[PDB]
């Protein structure tokens, strides 16, 4: 199946450079152009430029001209986007996309997108998260419904993803967006509501992944006796 | 070169009715306009290409029309999973976007409160979490009372996007205290406006 997979999120200091990879599979890498589109937090989509994998020709928007470099390695079907002299407002999710087949010479119908790559331009260092249980108890039980979860505290940079029972538990799950604490580190909670009659019978494990620190945590949340 | 004017900036509609969004190009672009759906935390997903053609795999309730400078994107019957921001785009220019939201009936939140875990207390910090589950509309005020004393400046709120199934929101309020301060007080109350959920530290 046609897939386009990018490299993981990372934090880069101001004035440094970042290079995001974009690996294409399931189709002839040279038959389609590779475009890059970025999105600042809470903003729209901004086209950066394209590269032709066949010969390597590029075309950059004048905003990034002289500051961006798009290359490719056909032997591994990977395109690269290097952004140098990083500004604080370069913090964005960076996507790569390929267009559909067309004969007009300008194909811009982006039919496959990469998952994106969050680049945080900050001097703060990477810190792995601490995961604590949010144990269900009487104070976490309303009616016949009980609430439980995991607290993911003091990590940097974003993002962390949370699943439950390795993806087998999705109904009732709410993974809140991270909040930026005054300390400069992020924190979020992931919760799920389940029947109170399943406490002590069903096993509930939260799977917290923080790729920037290469850290995965699986914690079983156990009921309280109060 | 080309400027796109997308309208409306945002809209709210009920499940089943017709959602309509327009884009105006600064110059004749023939039929070379595309429409994308971006769910929160997700990459954009192509829905309509060349302004009229349904992209392979896209449900038939999505459609587009227009040629030249005036274009339209339509969802025939809005579904709960269609909560997203939609973009039009020609060549190198993306429209400003339209955040479509669901109007639904009022739902009261289910309020839960979690005392700090013993594991976190060993680290010298206490986080107490108040959860507002599956409520509508989004407006809600949450405040913290510690031994019946109003708190300020030591709590942070986080609200999820509208749920893809029941169109409700969820909110979390996290009161952060030092370990010494947490053991210095007894009653920890979360007030949601108006209902109260509270616990005692020793219990």
């Amino acid at each position: 199946q046609v897939q386009v997979v990018q490299s993981g999120a990372e934090v880069k200091k101001p004035g440094a450079s970042v290079k995001v990879s974009c690996k294409a599979s399931g189709y002839t890498f040279t038959d389609h152009y590779i475009h890059w589109v970025r999105q600042a937090p809470g903003q729209g989509l901004e086209w950066m430029g394209w590269i032709n994998p066949y010969r390597g020709g590029t075309n950059y928007a004048q905003k990034f001209q002289g500051r961006v470099t798009m290359t490719r390695d056909t032997s591994i079907n990977t395109a690269y986007m290097e952004l140098s002299r990083l500004r604080f407002d370069d913090t964005a999710v960076y996507y790569c996309a390929r267009p559909k087949d067309c004969s007009g010479g300008s194909c811009y119908d982006f039919d496959y997108w990469g998952q994106g790559t969050l680049v945080t331009v900050s001097s703060a260092s990477t810190k792995g998260p601490s995961v604590f249980p949010l144990a269900p108890s009487s104070k976490s039980t309303s009616g016949g419904t009980a609430a439980l979860g995991c607290l993911v505290k003091d990590y940097f940079p974003e993002p962390v993803t949370v699943s439950w029972n390795s993806g087998a538990l999705t109904s009732g799950v709410h993974t809140f967006p991270a909040v930026l604490q005054s300390s400069g580190l992020y924190s979020l909670s992931s919760v799920v509501t389940v029947p109170s009659s399943s406490l002590g019978t069903q096993t509930y494990i939260c799977n917290v992944n923080h790729k920037p620190s290469n850290t995965k945590v699986d914690k079983r949340v156990e009921p309280k006796s109060c | 070169n080309i400027q796109m004017t997308q309208s409306p900036s945002s809209l709210s509609a009920s499940v089943g009715d017709r959602v309509t969004i327009t884009c105006q190009a600064s110059q004749d672009i023939s039929n070379y306009l595309n429409w994308y759906q971006q769910k929160p935390g997700k990459a954009p997903k192509l829905l309509i290409y060349d302004a009229s053609n349904l992209e392979t795999g896209v449900p038939s309730r999505f459609s587009g029309s227009g040629s030249g400078t005036h274009f339209t994107f339509t969802i025939s019957r809005l579904q709960p999973e269609d909560i997203a921001t939609y973009y039009c785009q020609v060549y190198e220019t993306f429209g400003q976007g339209t955040k479509v939201e669901i109007k639904r009936t009022v739902a009261a939140p289910s309020v839960f409160i979690f005392p700090p875990s013993d594991e976190q207390l060993k680290s010298g910090t206490a986080s107490v979490v108040c959860l507002l589950n599956n409520f509508y509309p989004r407006e809600a005020k949450v405040q913290w009372k510690v031994d019946n004393a109003l708190q300020s400046g030591n709590s942070q709120e986080s609200v999820t996007e509208q749920d893809s199934k029941d169109s409700t929101y969820s909110l979390s309020s996290t009161l952060t205290l030092s370990k010494a301060d947490y053991e210095k007080h007894k009653v920890y109350a979360c007030e949601v406006t108006s209902v109260t959920k509270s616990f005692n530290r020793g219990e």
